[PDB]
């Protein structure tokens, strides 16, 4: 994926 | 050298993570919400903290202590935003099995190792602990190899640690900065392990050296769009599509930008511009912030931004402790 971010 | 550079380095990284993560989670609006100023940190800061705490606890790189601190930090808050791959390494290190702490990283991705930017996102602390360029390379590599056994991963961590190391020496032309990094990366990417790793993934040889040469060409151009920067360098989760991008943002933003208000200082401009590239904004901005912080120092860290960041007090304590123990 384009990035890694913590879940909403 | 100065305490200001140590504090600016870790604060800059924290701002990149906190402000970059905020943008990665919520789709002129950027410039508005930064002037408005708690911002939570992610795995970038969680792992940078564990790395620095390990260096302070052992007053040296200790692979077992650092592996244990990474695994324990993960167990304490597994939802900080870790790469889906690296969690396998933490789950192995948490289980009771007798093993070499470097073996889980080596087993990743069918034994090829991770080329993700997670080894580089956390590495700045190495360049605060080790003053010698040889030690910076050695311990950036070893700290990265706890999670990132691919040279495409650990050479990105070495490049980021070298950029912080150079930024700490203060005022430099972009040309001198870039040539120094290119000299080291052409050397490292000519190593048998680097050649082998690149070819086994059907990649260009010398991805870091190629992107550092493209950075020189990009900086020579009168104007370059965000699309051209991202097309040429990347904005992704791979170390080779994020570490050179962070360095580009640092070198580019030494100059004012017609699109970024002149009210912003060079550190703020570097963070805003890196976030404007989109993609893995937490990690690109944390790395651009570490370099910019080491270079501009704590004078360019705005108090209102720093005080909006989760754990900024502990980050400042850890910067001062590194300075006392190692400087
Ligand atoms: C959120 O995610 C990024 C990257 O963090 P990490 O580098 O810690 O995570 P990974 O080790 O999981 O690497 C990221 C992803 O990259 C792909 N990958 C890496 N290495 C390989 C190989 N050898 N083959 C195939 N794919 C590979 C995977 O998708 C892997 O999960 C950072 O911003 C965090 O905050
Ligand atoms: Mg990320
Ligand atoms: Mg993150």
């Amino acid at each position: 994926p384009a990035k890694s971010a913590p879940a909403p | 050298s100065s305490l200001s550079r140590f504090r600016g380095c870790l604060a800059g990284a924290l701002l990149g993570d906190c402000v970059g993560s905020f943008y990665a989670a919520h789709d002129t609006s950027v410039l508005r919400h930064v002037q408005s100023l708690a911002l939570y940190y992610t795995d970038d800061t969680a792992m940078a903290r564990a790395l620095v705490q390990s260096l302070l606890a052992k007053e040296a790189f200790d692979e077992v202590d650092m592996a244990h601190r990474f695994a324990q930090e993960y167990k304490k808050d597994p939802d900080r935003g870790y790469g889906a791959g690296v969690v396998t390494v933490f789950k192995k290190l948490l289980n009771p099995k007798c093993r070499d702490v470097f073996e889980p990283a080596r087993a990743q991705f069918n034994g090829k190792g991770s080329y993700g930017n997670g080894g580089a996102m956390r590495v700045a602390g190495i360049s605060l602990a080790y003053s010698s360029v040889q030690d910076v390379q050695k311990f950036a590599r070893l700290s990265a190899q706890l999670t990132h056994a691919s040279s495409l991963g650990y050479n990105g961590a070495i490049l980021q640690a070298l950029a912080v190391h150079l930024a700490l020496q203060g005022e430099s032309s972009s040309e001198h900065f870039l040539k120094q990094l290119l000299g080291h990366m052409e050397d490292l990417e000519g190593d048998a392990q680097s050649v082998l790793d690149a070819r086994e993934l059907g990649m260009e040889e010398r991805p870091y050296s190629s992107r550092l040469k493209k950075i020189g060409e990009l900086l020579d151009q009168a104007s370059v769009t965000r699309e051209e920067v991202v097309s040429e360098l990347g904005n992704g989760i791979a170390a080779f599509e994020s570490v050179p991008t962070a360095i580009y943002c640092f070198l580019r933003c030494m100059e004012p930008d017609p699109e970024i208000p002149s009210a912003f200082n060079s550190l703020q401009r570097t963070l805003i511009y890196s976030i404007s590239l989109g993609g893995d904004t937490d990690t690109i901005a944390t790395m651009a912030g570490a370099i910019a912080g080491a270079y501009y120092g704590m004078d360019q860290v705005p108090e209102s931004w720093q005080q909006s960041c989760e754990g900024y007090e502990e980050t400042d304590i850890l910067a001062q402790s590194l300075h006392r123990v190692f400087q």
